[PDB]
């Protein structure tokens, strides 16, 4: 029956945001799915799920390349010029909402795409040695760096390292080569 | 077997790669650059481990700047 | 049963009498079989002076092609007709085809055994042992008098060359249910056999 | 046929295997070891392999015709390695063949009629590489950068170190 | 102390190609030369050093794709004959070294796939029912992670297999055009 | 500790005590399991350590002389 | 006109346009907000206080919390940079005098910052690179009076437990020492104490 689609907007946008939370942001704990059904009683007796499938289809369709909003309106109209399609005002409303959560969606997609340990922060220290048990006088300095590594959804590991002048210079040279390779490949 | 110079770790080799992710199951135009690193490190036992992680461009440039500052500070004293 | 272009060219070259005679063809075929089969081989497979007149490049390309063809035929359980037809499509005669078929037949069984020995499997049990006891008491229970069964399985993992043993404790009812399950499995096997 | 003949063959095999009774493993001939166990099952592993090529362009052919290049099947010690590596080599060769000359269907063979070697394809993948390299060109200044802070680095050199420690110092335990 | 190949002079001109080519074979994935073949010419603790030096020099030269002269000039102070052996060795099997280097690039990751084997079976009957006839594909994987080889097993039916093939073909449609 | 990420400069004493441990082979399996440890201390912890150890030493000496 | 010493991280007009928004708010709210900044810094274990206190401001004047958060973010930059560089009072004073952002506000802000600056500076020392810190220790000194293979023996021994902070987790290291080893350890610690107070 023609309930909600042409009448209520609040349930529709609520479902869109709940789906965004459920599928992109990784917070499926408590969603509006279980509350709207008994708080909004407009559940169709027979055809209630398949329209959620079109919800999912449109949600994934725009998630491909994130085009400029000038080109999103054309596709939204083309997909939605049929029965039960979204309105022009509602098309603008949903087009706005993409800007409201674009960067977060992209980051969650990249975050929910990682395959190896990622860098979650660098903390270092540079010291000056004095002496030891047998040695009585030393001045050569060192550097201490600790790496925050961890795959998404798992406890982070820590790695500690030691350095002196020569090795620091070598690492700086290697990073400089990395930068040069990054620079020369644009053209 | 007792030396003060080696306390915790000392990396023996440093390798890296440059590549970008093109497509994914949940996104066909992912297309962002990234840079990876492989560290093989030796502990007091004399063994060699292998730790590898992935970074982005802003993180890599932060890494490079921090190592530059470390080099300056260690040089001055 | 698909084949690559390089193997096709190798078998095309194998037919030419100028490149290979009957003796050279037989020696190459036997050398390929030895290389595929023996576990103590070396370069000696090609150190047979009768073959020391042709370029080694073609020699080794055809050696690899013949080994690949034998491997594919063994994997696909090919018979006389398929090999004969393909070799006939390769411009062979009734002598080379016959010798190839005979060489395949001579040591077919070893090749069939070899390719069937690759792969993993779940742990395979071998035998069982049981100890019968009569429980009497525990620290906080002083009169039970109930029989209990001890079982020990002997299994060997293809993943680790060892003989770990699995142990569990069963009662009479549990033992009866287990025996019933195994008997049902045996009856299912018999049903499969009858059909 | 097969849907029934396969069942008949399976039944015959099961009957034959049931015919042989169980024997202790310590008294097991290799055939029974195959039947009543899996002790002699090896894994599948493929090792990189190099083969001579019918290309006589020069210097490399000297190596290809030398004893240094061992015959292809005997480049590995174990026969299982030999068979596995040869099978994977053939499969990979055929896969590279699939993306090359192939007498296929009425439409898949269409491009094969007039396809230059990896040249006519370069026009329509240069567009993809353009997107890749233009995405790389971004983020080198898009955010965070410019990082030009040449103030913390070299100034420390001028000042140097001013203070220092003196003589060895110690005290009495409290 | 000059080029890392300076330790190679002790070995005469005759036994150079064998050592070098067997080392390259070891790099590609085959076995390495054994001590009991050239023991008289080197000591083990330094034999390892020269082995590593040769391997790393070859890897660097192939990876950076140097021109003819610069490779030639670095070998000026070697034996009168070893230089041409080295240059011919580089000219012959450069592509194998490049392939090994490209393979090692994939080693920059948490885990890598080494090899696999699949077995197909026909499930006939089970305790639930005696008319099952369920084809099942068993997939075995040997994936190397950290520094160890971890085996895995997956059991699939026709539907899961079809979905997996569909996803892998979707990925292959990108892989094929990326080349 | 001359400098750190969150502070450009200082001059603070620090200690790095390293130790060697031998555990019974039986309690760890088939390995010898000889490990090395490192602990980075400060002034207050070292002072407490030394006060406690000196207290124990004084107790031992008093017992000896008693 | 050379570089500006107020800023280490560049602050273009895009981020520096909002630096003047603090001028509208009054002095009472300014003082309350600064004291709240310090108190929130001291107790991050109870963040519910922040929402509880901003509830009144939201209900009364409907002030959008985004602007307050932005001004708070931008205002903390200078003292954070001072912490990371340990600036002298004259440096911060001269920077604020030259820039001159509501000097009536800035004098009080800098004064209260300097009054409480040393504790903030000290708090930064703990948050640095300390490899396997030592937190707690225990010991037990006793005498053996027998064993499985000797009926009588008086072998002395000492046991230690070290609570070492192995990263975000915690580990305990259990050791046993003999009499000469304990005495040598004590002497070595005395030597380390002597050498650790040489510079200052």
């Amino acid at each position: 029956m023609a309930a909600g689609e042409l009448e209520g907007g609040k349930p529709l946008s609520g479902l869109l945001n709940a789906l965004a939370q459920d599928t992109f942001h990784g917070y499926p704990g408590i969603t509006e799915e279980l509350l709207r059904s008994q708080l909004y009683p407009e559940v169709p007796p027979e055809e209630f799920r398949p329209f959620l499938a079109k919800m999912r289809g449109i949600l994934k369709s725009i998630a491909s390349a994130d085009m400029d909003f000038n080109q999103l309106e054309a596709f939204l109209t083309a997909q939605t010029k049929k029965q039960g399609g979204i309105t022009s005002d509602q098309a603008a409303v949903i087009s706005k909402f993409w800007k409201s959560h674009k960067t977060k969606i992209r980051e969650s997609l990249m975050n929910q795409s990682r395959w190896n340990s990622g860098l979650r922060g660098l903390s270092w220290r540079v010291d000056g040695k004095s002496q030891s048990r047998h040695s009585a006088q030393i001045h050569t300095p060192v550097a201490i760096i600790e790496l925050e590594l961890g795959k998404y959804g798992q406890e982070s590991e820590f790695l500690c390292l030691e350095f002196d002048e020569v090795k620091v210079n070598q690492i700086l040279k290697t990073l400089s080569e990395v930068e040069e390779s990054i620079s020369t490949l644009i053209s | 077997l007792d030396a003060k110079s080696d306390v915790t770790n000392q990396l023996v080799d440093f390798q890296w790669k440059l590549g970008m992710a093109v497509s994914s199951d949940t996104c066909r135009s992912l297309k962002y650059p990234y840079v990876a690193v492989m560290l093989k490190v030796a502990d007091h036992s004399g063994q060699v481990k292998t730790k590898c992680f992935e970074m982005t461009i802003p993180q890599f440039q932060n890494f490079y700047r921090q190592f530059k500052e470390i080099a300056a500070v260690i040089e001055t004293v | 049963m698909e084949l690559s272009e390089s193997v096709q060219k190798g078998f095309q070259m194998l037919a030419d009498p100028r490149s290979f005679d009957s003796n050279a063809f037989t020696l190459l075929l036997r050398a390929a079989f030895q290389s595929l089969l023996d576990a103590q081989a070396d370069e000696a497979v090609l150190d047979h002076p009768d073959l020391k007149h042709i370029d080694p490049v073609v020699l080794k390309h055809c050696h690899a092609a013949a080994a690949t063809y034998i491997l594919e035929a063994g994997k696909h359980r090919a018979d006389k007709s398929t090999l004969s037809t393909y070799l006939e499509d390769c411009k062979f005669d009734r002598e080379r085809i016959e010798l190839f078929c005979t060489e395949y037949q001579n040591n077919k069984n070893s090749l069939e055994i070899l390719l069937g020995s690759i792969g993993r499997s779940l742990p395979h049990i071998t035998d069982v042992s049981w100890r019968l006891e009569y429980q009497i008491k525990t620290n906080q229970l002083h009169r039970m008098y109930r029989p209990a069964y001890l079982v020990t399985l002997s299994v060997q993992n293809t993943d680790s060359p060892s003989y770990p043993e699995i142990s569990f404790s069963c009662s009479m009812e549990q033992l009866q249910d287990l025996v019933g399950k195994l008997k049902d499995a045996s009856k299912s096997l018999e049903r499969a056999t009858q059909l | 046929g097969d849907s029934a003949i396969l069942l008949r063959a399976i039944g015959s095999q099961i009957r034959d295997q049931l015919a042989l009774p169980w024997v202790p493993p310590h008294l097991r001939t290799p055939k029974l070891q195959h039947l009543q166990g899996s002790a002699l099952q090896k894994p599948f592993h493929a090792s990189r392999l190099v083969v001579p090529e019918l290309s006589s362009r020069g210097e490399p052919r000297e190596f290809q015709a030398s004893p240094l290049l061992l015959p292809v099947p005997t480049q590995v010690p174990q026969p299982v390695g030999r068979v596995a590596s040869l099978l994977e080599h053939h499969a990979l060769q055929l896969c590279q063949q699939t993306g090359r000359d192939r007498p296929g269907d009425e439409d898949w063979v269409h491009r094969t009629s007039r396809l230059p070697p990896q040249e006519d394809t370069r026009a329509q993948r240069q567009r993809l590489q353009k997107q890749l390299t233009e995405h790389l060109r971004q983020s080198w200044g898009l955010l965070g950068a410019p990082i030009q802070a040449r103030d913390l680095g070299e100034l420390l050199q001028a000042w140097g170190a001013g203070a220092k420690t003196g003589a060895p110092k110690g005290s009495r335990f409290t | 102390e000059g080029t890392p190949l300076w330790r190679l002079q002790k070995l005469p001109a005759e036994l150079g190609p064998q050592l070098l080519h067997k080392i390259i074979d070891g790099i590609c994935g085959r076995a390495y030369p054994v001590y009991q073949d050239y023991h008289t010419v080197w000591e083990s603790e330094e034999w390892m050093h020269v082995l590593e030096d040769i391997a790393k020099f070859f890897k660097a030269i192939v990876g950076k794709n140097l021109p003819d002269e610069e490779i030639f000039q670095q070998l000026n102070q070697l034996n009168s004959l070893h230089q041409e052996t080295i240059m011919k060795c580089v000219k012959s099997r450069k592509d194998e070294i490049k392939q090994a280097l490209s393979r090692e690039i994939v080693a920059i990751s948490s885990a890598q796939l080494q090899d696999f084997d699949w077995q197909v079976k026909l499930a006939l009957s089970s305790d639930k029912i005696a008319a099952l006839r369920m084809p099942l594909l068993s997939l075995h994987l040997d994936v190397k992670e950290n520094g160890e080889v971890k085996p895995y097993s997956i059991e699939m039916s026709r539907e899961e297999l079809q979905n997996l093939i569909q996803s892998l073909e979707a990925a292959n449609k990108v892989v094929l055009q990326l080349k | 500790k001359t400098s750190s990420d969150s502070i450009s400069r200082m001059a603070v004493p620090t200690c790095l005590l390293q130790m060697k441990i031998q555990e019974d082979p039986s309690l760890c399996g088939d390995k010898p399991s000889i490990s090395a440890v490192t602990v980075e201390l400060s002034k207050e912890t070292l002072d407490t350590m030394l006060d406690g150890l000196g207290r124990i030493r004084d107790q031992l000496s008093a017992v000896a002389s008693k | 006109m050379g570089r500006l010493h107020c800023t280490e991280d560049p602050v273009p007009e895009a981020v520096g346009g909002d630096m003047q928004q603090l001028n509208q708010l009054g002095a009472q709210q300014f003082s309350a907000l600064t004291e709240v900044l310090f108190h929130f810094l001291t107790e991050p274990k109870e963040v519910e206080r922040f929402l509880a206190q901003l509830s009144e401001f939201a209900t009364t004047n409907q002030i959008s919390l985004g602007s307050l958060r932005s001004i708070v973010k931008s205002l903390l930059l200078v003292p954070n940079g001072a912490l990371k560089k340990s600036l002298t009072a004259k440096q911060v004073q001269a920077d604020f005098i030259t820039l001159g952002l509501s000097e009536e506000k800035a004098t009080y802000f800098s004064e209260k910052w300097k009054q409480n600056a040393p504790t903030l500076a000290r708090w930064a020392i703990g948050q640095t690179l300390m490899i396997n810190q030592l937190i707690d220790m225990e010991w037990k000194f006793g005498v053996t009076s027998g064993s499985s293979e000797l009926e009588k023996v008086g072998s002395i021994f000492l046991q230690l437990k070290l609570v070492v902070k192995k990263g975000n987790q915690t580990e305990n290291v259990y050791i046993e020492l003999t009499l000469p080893q304990f005495y040598s350890f004590l002497h070595e610690m005395e030597r380390v104490r002597t050498s650790m107070e040489c510079f200052c």
